[PDB]
RNA sequence: AGCUUGACUGCGAGCGUGACGGCGCGAGCAGGUGCGAAAGCAGGUCAUAGUGAUCCGGUGGUUCUGAAUGGAAGGGCCAUC
RNA sequence: AAUUCCUUGUCGGGUAAGUUCCGACCUGCACGAAUGGCGUAAUGAUGGCCAGGCUGUCUCCACCCGAGACUCAGUGAAAUUGAACUCGCUGUGAAGAUGCAGUGUACCCGCGGCAAGACGGAAAGACCCCGUGAACCUUUACUAUAGCUUGACACUGAACA
RNA sequence: GUUUAUUAAAAACACAGCACUGUGCAAACACGAAAGUGGACGUAUACGGUGUGACGCCUGCCCGGUGCCGGAAGGUUAAU
RNA sequence: UGUAACGGGGCUAAACCAUGCACCGAAGCUGCGGCAGCGACGCUUAUGCGUUGUUGGGUAGGGGAGCGUUCUGUAAGCCUGCGAAGGUGUGCUGUGAGGCAUGCUGGAGGUAUCAGAAGUGCGAAUGCUGACAUAAGUAACGAUAAAGCGGGUGAAAAGCCCGCUCGCCGGAAGACCAAGGGUUCCUGUCCAACGUUAAUCGGGGCAGGGUGAGUCGACCCCUAAGGCGAGGCCGAAAGGCG
RNA sequence: AGGACCGAACCGACUAAUGUUGAAAAAUUAGCGGAUGACUUGUGGCUGGGGGUGAAAGGCCAAUCAAACCGGGAGAUAGCU
RNA sequence: GGUUAAGCGACUAAGCGUACACGGUGGAUGCCCUGGCAGUCAGAGGCGAUGAAGGACGUGCUAAUCUGCGAUAAGCGUCGGUAAGGUGAUAUGAACCGUUAUAACCGGCGAUUUCCGAAUGGGGAAACCCAGUGUGUUUCGACACACUAUCAUUAACUGAAUCCAUAGGUUAAUGAGGCGAACCGGGGGAACUGAAACAUCUAAGUACCCCGAGGAAAAGAAAUCAACCGAGAUUCCCCCAGUAGCGGCGAGCGAACGGGGAGCAGCCCAGAGCCUGAAUCAGUGUGUGUGUUAGUGGAAGCGUCUGGAAAGGCGCGCGAUACAGGGUGACAGCCCCGUACACAAAAAUGCACAUGCUGUGAGCUCGAUGAGUAGGGCGGGACACGUGGUAUCCUGUCUGAAUAUGGGGGGACCAUCCUCCAAGGCUAAAUACUCCUGACUGACCGAUAGUGAACCAGUACCGUGAGGGAAAGGCGAAAAGAACCCCGGCGAGGGGAGUGAAAAAGAACCUGAAACCGUGUACGUACAAGCAGUGGGAGCACGCUUAGGCGUGUGACUGCGUACCUUUUGUAUAAUGGGUCAGCGACUUAUAUUCUGUAGCAAGGUUAACCGAAUAGGGGAGCCGAAGGGAAACCGAGUCUUAACU
């Protein structure tokens, strides 16, 4: 805090309670006690507790039915309207697209339609498979997913 | 200042 | 994230307060004062709970005494009598016939009297 | 009063007393001795006071260590100041 | 005695009465010769003692004159403050009670006065003790050091006894 | 005469005078890492330090201790 | 200080001794209802329930379980101008921290559940800041040089303006300057704030005006103490001296 | 003539009273001392913090002094409340 | 019925108490953000004698302050962008400019740029005083303009004591000077504190002072390590390792070798010949690409209900490489500004190059190979290393080699072996920082917080000075900011009227708590003694009703009862602390280590830095564990002790 080292006022005499900085915290104005600093809260994870958990996840979304499997996810434009169709008919929404390789059609048309996602195999993370409600993989990216979790 | 005890 | 305390610490005092309403001064009005004022009043209503009991029972056994006496009987004999003749009824009960049924409370008497004779 | 050096070296079942550092008692084993014919006794003195941790440094020994290698210095270990 | 503890030493003067004052004695606890001894005219808002004059200093206070205090109108503080429905006495009790026990007295509220108490207000006792606190000062405490002083080498050479 | 501005004005400080002692001038001594400056544009009848404190009569004995001054034989003793 | 050596009244027992039977007397014990801990054994659990025994004063301190606040995810969800947060009453509810509903005020935000992180809970520190009390409508209104009356102006006059008396200073309490200040000077207008009261007045607010030099002063020429100082001398640097 | 005498200005501060939330963080009133000198006063200059200055009281150095003030080391340390 | 006596007794409230209703004061709480804080990715890393940073005084239709600008003074010229509206703000008004391109606005490049300030012609109390020389004008009175500091280097001309000479002097050219947040190298260099005191030691080569530089700086191409095998300049990160050592062997301090990474770069003089001007790099002219300094286009919605207002509810549509964000009368993909995306530079400029010109000189051969130096004695300092048995580096003082047939080092010293060439110099990257510019982000703050400063704040104010240093946000959607009437002093203040959804939103303005102060109503209270309550309880007042008994308020009388905190053996204590209310105010964070719970894997477990189109995957360098005993060599389910073990 800014400010001057002097005393207050001398020790002794004045009938008033003994102070020593302008700057104490229990001053107005005065200094935060414990005061932050910019600090580092990510945490370590187990290589193995990591790809475990994805095991128990992807486990879970098999035995809930909210995995869907099909062979080709694509489109012919990235016209946003044409996934949103796609989608439509087969009655997906809050839907993370999961793909072995990414056509950069799918991914445009997917940047503005807020209820969708679109993953390539290596991105998947524990927390987007637990935040839809269905995940849709090619029968491509779910090879990829088992040669990644061995 | 004054007289002490 | 910084929590401002204000509206928890009002509600708190608030809660003081309206236990202190009738007491005299700052009782009522400075939470300090109301605090100790509500405080004390908590200990007075556990110790007396216990003295209700003490004071009632002083009560009904002077009632007793008065009505025994005019029937020409102590209380301490008037109740060794109804040991006697195995009655139960508590002293509550006979404060209240003492007052309000003076024929049955005299048969009572005469019950006692008959065990002591 | 005669003869001697057990006022020995390595250990030690098991105990006593201390918060601890420590202090104390001890049969019996191995080696080598003294006295006694022998059984045996001797690990100082009828017992309880006569004393001072660690660090640092000195002296002697030693089958340890030795900054490339062979030594050496210095260090360790043992006795003692 | 600016020094004398015992001590108001003892004797004399001064007073009706003198632990102070003046003179003397010498038993100088514990004077003393330049950290001076003993005198000394003048001088001192200097210490002590006595006398004349003067006087409300006093016996012993009285009256009077102004400014406040008092009442009315206007303006308008402060120290202090756990809360109060804030008596006496005797006892008890962290041992000196408005507040506890027993008992006595006491209609409710102001104004002018006095200060016995609220261990009244003001200041984290300045005395005392403590802190392996601080400061500054002293010295033949300890360890250093500026300065002063000794010697060797350098700048720095020649000849001879 | 001076002094504790703001509780002490005095018997305290200063004083003229006295004594000791240091200083031969690039003085002693003081302020300065030094240069330099004061002393002093002075020169022992001058300058510095110390104690005493007009004036009058005076200022007695002790050099064992500490200090200072002089000495150098011998003992001891640094760097080298 | 005042009975003051039964707590008091009072007592010839209402004292003392001995014996005896009643009764009063505590948060002790019993009765009735509720809660919780620790064991044991089971309707059977699957981790909770049942039967039973026993326990439940507590500082320093150890162990267990929770409430509530702000913020992040769930949340582009849910509630809300047919009224959010916040404020203020009321009723219900839990063993407590608390929770829920709703009348009035308010006028645009709030946030379930389950997880995550803390500037997470105040009566004290002669704590810090702001506001408001007390003493109290009390003390005081700042030299004991002194006022009185008439007229004017004005909403209002002890205090302003004019007049006549009275008093005070007069080696100043008069007059002119330097230093310092800086518009306080003069005029008109206003009286909220300032003026220790009132105010029409003011050194107060607002607007305008006012300071004229060859000769007065500064500047200027000349120097003192002293300052700075080319080169210079000296000093780790900065610098010192001259 | 005079660190001569009496006494105003001027400089000081011996006594008493008042005041002590003062008119005033050192004054007022009535008396008091020096007043041609080691006097007093205006303007300017110089000396700086273990330093200055001191007719010496540890006195003064901007209402502060047995070591000024400001900023920094610095949240010194506090077996204490 | 009358009189007298005896007994009992309501109606008083000067004021006060409790409760409730309604106000005042005050500014908490909630909501808000044009202000802060910490970062990420880029840029820039300086400005100045061509006069800086920072100021003084001016400058408008202009009284003040702010912002801009400088006597050409909220501006002038030119080149571009853009344009239907403008003449900066408090802040209106007046007088005007402009609308298809010479209004204004934005960017590049120019011009003007008072006085002070390094301040530079001399002086000085900053924003002031006084000149000299030379040009040019003149109205004869005077004007305008330029130059004139110091030091260093170089050149010319002069020139002593002193013959030559030199010192000195004059003149010209070139350079410096001062300021600024951190980072960097060097010269100096504390103490508090810890050690439970303190002196070696620590704090610490820290704080601080001084000098110098750059966009980075420094270091740097082995007289280095290693260990008989080899590596190969410097710098930075993770290990090694809290190990080996140092140490009043105390408190503490603390490596290297070796391994994993980021980055990677090597050269020149000590010198001649040959061949010449080939490498490489510095300046600078030209050209291309690309970034910057203004910009351009940029999709898709209306019905109805509530409402002051629609962005909300309900219904039916459409855009999307754009559902980032902000505004509009309540919450908007389709109303507006933007966003994704595609475009643009007359001029200046940062980079990448290509290339012209100037400077340089590449390659080969032979030769040379840094002396008051290495080393030593004495005193210090740096190395983790405190003189220790102390290797190595620096040097204040005194000395003093050999020089490839030679020297340095391998931790006292000697021998052998290995390895490398001091006494000359240059060199990018990986690394450190942010006064400053742009974009974006936050389990960061939200007016007692965040910067001291959300507001005309380093201001007001305080101090001689250095220096210290505040308080102060919110009407409404829009000023629609209350015409007019009445009381009043041609006041203050108020009551109507009017605006608005609201005026109890009226500028003393959002919400508006508490303390504190009032007005009204119900009950109590003037024979009564104390922590002010608690248990019982009459009466009264008001509501509800099952009609004699419930709720709220009050509380005559009566039993019991000496605040809270702290500190203590012990407090009603007459021990401490607090006038009260509201806001703030104290067990935190980082990194090691150990134990417990819980999860994964299990004789195995786990990665650090770093790489990574990045919470993944890679990286096993390392670390703990599965073997101990001994001082150690060493042995090993055993080992040490001892000649040996019962
Ligand atoms: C037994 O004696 C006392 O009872 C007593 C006294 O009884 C009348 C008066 C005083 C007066 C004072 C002092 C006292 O101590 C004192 C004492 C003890 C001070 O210490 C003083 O207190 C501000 C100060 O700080 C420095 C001073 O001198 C260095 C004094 O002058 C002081 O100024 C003061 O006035
Ligand atoms: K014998
Ligand atoms: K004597
Ligand atoms: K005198
Ligand atoms: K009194
Ligand atoms: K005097
Ligand atoms: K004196
Ligand atoms: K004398
Ligand atoms: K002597
Ligand atoms: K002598
Ligand atoms: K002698
Ligand atoms: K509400
Ligand atoms: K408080
Ligand atoms: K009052
Ligand atoms: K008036
Ligand atoms: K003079
Ligand atoms: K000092
Ligand atoms: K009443
Ligand atoms: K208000
Ligand atoms: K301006
Ligand atoms: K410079
Ligand atoms: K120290
Ligand atoms: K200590
Ligand atoms: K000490
Ligand atoms: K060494
Ligand atoms: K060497
Ligand atoms: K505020
Ligand atoms: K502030
Ligand atoms: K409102
Ligand atoms: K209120
Ligand atoms: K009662
Ligand atoms: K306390
Ligand atoms: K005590
Ligand atoms: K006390
Ligand atoms: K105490
Ligand atoms: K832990
Ligand atoms: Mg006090
Ligand atoms: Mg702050
Ligand atoms: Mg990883
Ligand atoms: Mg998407
Ligand atoms: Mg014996
Ligand atoms: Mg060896
Ligand atoms: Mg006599
Ligand atoms: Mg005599
Ligand atoms: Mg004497
Ligand atoms: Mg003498
Ligand atoms: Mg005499
Ligand atoms: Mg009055
Ligand atoms: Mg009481
Ligand atoms: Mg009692
Ligand atoms: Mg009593
Ligand atoms: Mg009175
Ligand atoms: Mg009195
Ligand atoms: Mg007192
Ligand atoms: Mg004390
Ligand atoms: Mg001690
Ligand atoms: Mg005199
Ligand atoms: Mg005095
Ligand atoms: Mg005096
Ligand atoms: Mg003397
Ligand atoms: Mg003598
Ligand atoms: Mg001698
Ligand atoms: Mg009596
Ligand atoms: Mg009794
Ligand atoms: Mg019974
Ligand atoms: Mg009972
Ligand atoms: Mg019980
Ligand atoms: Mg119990
Ligand atoms: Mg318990
Ligand atoms: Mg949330
Ligand atoms: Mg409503
Ligand atoms: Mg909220
Ligand atoms: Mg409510
Ligand atoms: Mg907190
Ligand atoms: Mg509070
Ligand atoms: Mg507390
Ligand atoms: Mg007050
Ligand atoms: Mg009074
Ligand atoms: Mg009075
Ligand atoms: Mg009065
Ligand atoms: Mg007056
Ligand atoms: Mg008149
Ligand atoms: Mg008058
Ligand atoms: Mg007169
Ligand atoms: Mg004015
Ligand atoms: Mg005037
Ligand atoms: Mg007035
Ligand atoms: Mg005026
Ligand atoms: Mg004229
Ligand atoms: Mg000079
Ligand atoms: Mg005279
Ligand atoms: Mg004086
Ligand atoms: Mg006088
Ligand atoms: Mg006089
Ligand atoms: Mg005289
Ligand atoms: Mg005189
Ligand atoms: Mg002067
Ligand atoms: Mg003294
Ligand atoms: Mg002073
Ligand atoms: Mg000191
Ligand atoms: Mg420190
Ligand atoms: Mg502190
Ligand atoms: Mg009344
Ligand atoms: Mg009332
Ligand atoms: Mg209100
Ligand atoms: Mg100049
Ligand atoms: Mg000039
Ligand atoms: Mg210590
Ligand atoms: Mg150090
Ligand atoms: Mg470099
Ligand atoms: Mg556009
Ligand atoms: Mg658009
Ligand atoms: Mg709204
Ligand atoms: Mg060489
Ligand atoms: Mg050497
Ligand atoms: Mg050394
Ligand atoms: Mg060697
Ligand atoms: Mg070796
Ligand atoms: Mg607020
Ligand atoms: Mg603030
Ligand atoms: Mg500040
Ligand atoms: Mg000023
Ligand atoms: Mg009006
Ligand atoms: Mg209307
Ligand atoms: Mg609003
Ligand atoms: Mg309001
Ligand atoms: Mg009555
Ligand atoms: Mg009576
Ligand atoms: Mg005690
Ligand atoms: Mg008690
Ligand atoms: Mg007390
Ligand atoms: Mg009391
Ligand atoms: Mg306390
Ligand atoms: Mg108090």
């Amino acid at each position: 805090v800014t400010g001057s080292g002097k005393k207050p006022w001398r020790q002794k005499g004045t009938g008033r309670a003994r102070s020593g900085s302008i700057k104490s915290p229990i001053w107005r104005s005065g200094g935060v006690t414990f005061a932050a600093r910019p600090q580092d809260h990510s945490q370590k994870v187990n290589k193995k507790m990591y790809r475990g958990a994805l095991k128990s996840i992807l486990s879970e979304l098999v035995r809930q039915d909210r995995l869907i499997v099909v062979e080709k996810f694509s489109v012919e434009a990235p016209k946003t309207k044409l996934l949103a169709q796609k989608l439509k008919d087969m009655a997906l929404e809050d839907v993370l697209i999961i793909t072995g390789e990414l056509d950069e059609n799918l991914f445009l048309a997917a940047r503005n339609l807020h209820k969708v996602d679109v993953r390539d195999a290596t991105g998947i993370d524990p927390v987007s498979l637990i935040a839809f409600d269905k995940v849709v993989m090619t029968a491509d990216a779910v090879k990829q997913v088992e040669e990644m979790l061995a | 200042a004054a007289p002490q005890k | 994230a910084r929590v401002k305390r204000g509206v928890i610490a009002r509600a708190r005092h608030k809660k003081i307060l309206k236990q202190a309403k009738g007491y005299y001064g700052a009782r009522s009005r400075v939470y300090r004062v109301a605090f100790q004022a509500v405080i004390k009043a908590g200990q007075y209503a556990y110790r007396d709970r216990r003295q209700r009991k003490r004071q009632f029972r002083q009560l009904w056994i002077a009632r007793i005494n008065a009505a025994a006496r005019q029937n020409g009987i102590s209380y301490s004999k008037f109740i060794n009598g109804l040991k006697k003749a195995s009655v139960e009824i508590d002293r509550k009960i006979l404060a209240d016939i003492a007052v309000f049924d003076k024929v049955a409370f005299t048969a009572l008497v005469e019950k006692a009297k008959a065990a002591l004779a």
